[PDB]
């Protein structure tokens, strides 16, 4: 059967990661908030030619479970990490997160993109450039995206496999 | 300190009644926003509602009856209002405490403990407990899930103050 690819979206409260992942699986953009505790999806897609199941995981923002997240970190092949280009607070939650899967991994190598999630919003407080920046010293790739308009949704759980591909 | 009831059905089916002693004397707007929201005096209120969150081990949440998809609900005082005060701790089974999306903003969403959740402390403002019916309480855990989905439609079937 086609290959399973288990993905992992993580980030702070309330940027997007859920609005993305429902978009991508549903055609549809909550514009209400409801936070999530833990939700699972499937879908198949075509990657470059070749099908493939996508199976992610929807994770909580909350900072005070942050012990918790070791084990999903320990299943995940691939990781999208998002921030809001309109908080400038959850972009310095990213290098976190980055960190706790590396420690989980014990690897400098674990496929990642980060995304900067919002971008329909007039409000931009953190630049392309600064983003660009930091997933060049991560080594990963950098996609901007919109869950209201669906801007790069297809392109970042996309070149997530592709990171997954190269690797694995 | 007022007593109000719910009523729970399961599917349309009685379960039993749940009676809750709220702590005016300590919180009083919160207490009262929960009151009101219990007889309906206001136009609006819990009944008809369900509990949309259960997680055995943990808590039922419940009290959204403006979306009815546990994103709504709505206070006397406006959409939200603020938090009253951190005095009162979720010690065990039985606390009744406000839901929130983050600082003051209480709404009418609250939950019930079925176990002593500490961390809760200081971000959610306790202010009450049930008084009667806990089995009841306990006997809605087995409709829950690890993350809070229901496998039936467990509603407020009517609600009130009591003498
Ligand atoms: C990490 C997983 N995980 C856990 C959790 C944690 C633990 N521990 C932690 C404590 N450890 C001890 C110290 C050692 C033991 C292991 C074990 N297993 C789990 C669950 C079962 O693993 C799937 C939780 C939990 C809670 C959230 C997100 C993830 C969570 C979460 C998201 S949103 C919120 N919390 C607050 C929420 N806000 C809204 O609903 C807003 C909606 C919009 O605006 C109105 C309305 C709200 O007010 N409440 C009212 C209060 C209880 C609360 N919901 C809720 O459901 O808590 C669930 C739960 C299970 C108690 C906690
Ligand atoms: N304008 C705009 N709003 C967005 C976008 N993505 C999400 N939102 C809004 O931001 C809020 C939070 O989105 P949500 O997906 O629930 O965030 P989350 O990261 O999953 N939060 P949690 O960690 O609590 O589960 C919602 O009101 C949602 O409609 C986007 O690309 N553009
Ligand atoms: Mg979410």
């Amino acid at each position: 059967s086609m290959t399973e690819y288990k993905l992992v979206v993580v980030g702070a409260v309330g940027v997007g990661k859920s609005a993305l992942t429902i978009q991508l699986i549903q055609n549809h953009f909550v514009d209400e908030y409801d936070p999530t505790i833990e939700d699972s999806y499937r879908k198949q897609v075509v990657i470059d030619g070749e099908t493939c199941l996508l199976d992610i995981l929807d994770t909580a923002g909350q900072e005070e479970y942050s012990a918790m997240r070791d084990q999903y970190m320990r299943t995940g092949e691939g990781f999208l990490c998002v921030f809001a280009i309109n908080n400038t607070k959850s972009f310095e939650d990213i290098h976190h997160y980055r960190e706790q899967i590396k420690r989980v991994k014990d690897s400098e190598d674990v496929p990642m993109v980060l995304v900067g999630n919002k971008c329909d919003l007039p409000s931009r407080t953190v630049d392309t450039k600064q983003a660009q920046d930091l997933a060049r010293s991560y080594g990963i790739p950098f996609i901007e995206t919109s869950a209201k308009t669906r801007q790069g949704v297809d392109d970042a759980f996309y070149t997530l496999v592709r990171e997954i591909r190269k690797h694995k | 300190n007022p007593t109000v009831f719910f009523d729970i059905a399961v599917d349309g089916e009685p379960l039993g009644r749940v009676s809750f002693e709220l702590f005016a004397d300590k919180v009083p707007k919160t207490a009262e926003n929960f009151r009101a929201l219990s007889t309906g005096e206001k136009g609006f209120g819990y009944k008809g509602s369900c509990f949309h969150r259960i997680i055995p081990g943990f808590m039922c949440q419940g009290g959204d009856f403006t979306r009815h998809n546990g994103t709504g609900g709505k206070s006397i005082y406006g959409e939200k209002f603020e938090d009253e005060n951190f005095i009162l701790k979720h010690t065990g089974p039985g606390i009744l405490s406000m839901a929130n999306a983050g600082p003051n903003t209480n709404g009418s969403q609250f939950f019930i403990c079925t176990a002593k959740t500490e961390w809760l402390d200081g971000k959610h403002v306790v202010f009450g407990k049930v008084k009667e019916g806990m089995n009841i309480v306990e006997a809605m855990e087995r409709f829950g899930s690890r993350n809070g989905k229901t496998s039936k439609k467990i509603t407020i079937a009517d609600c009130g103050q009591l003498e």
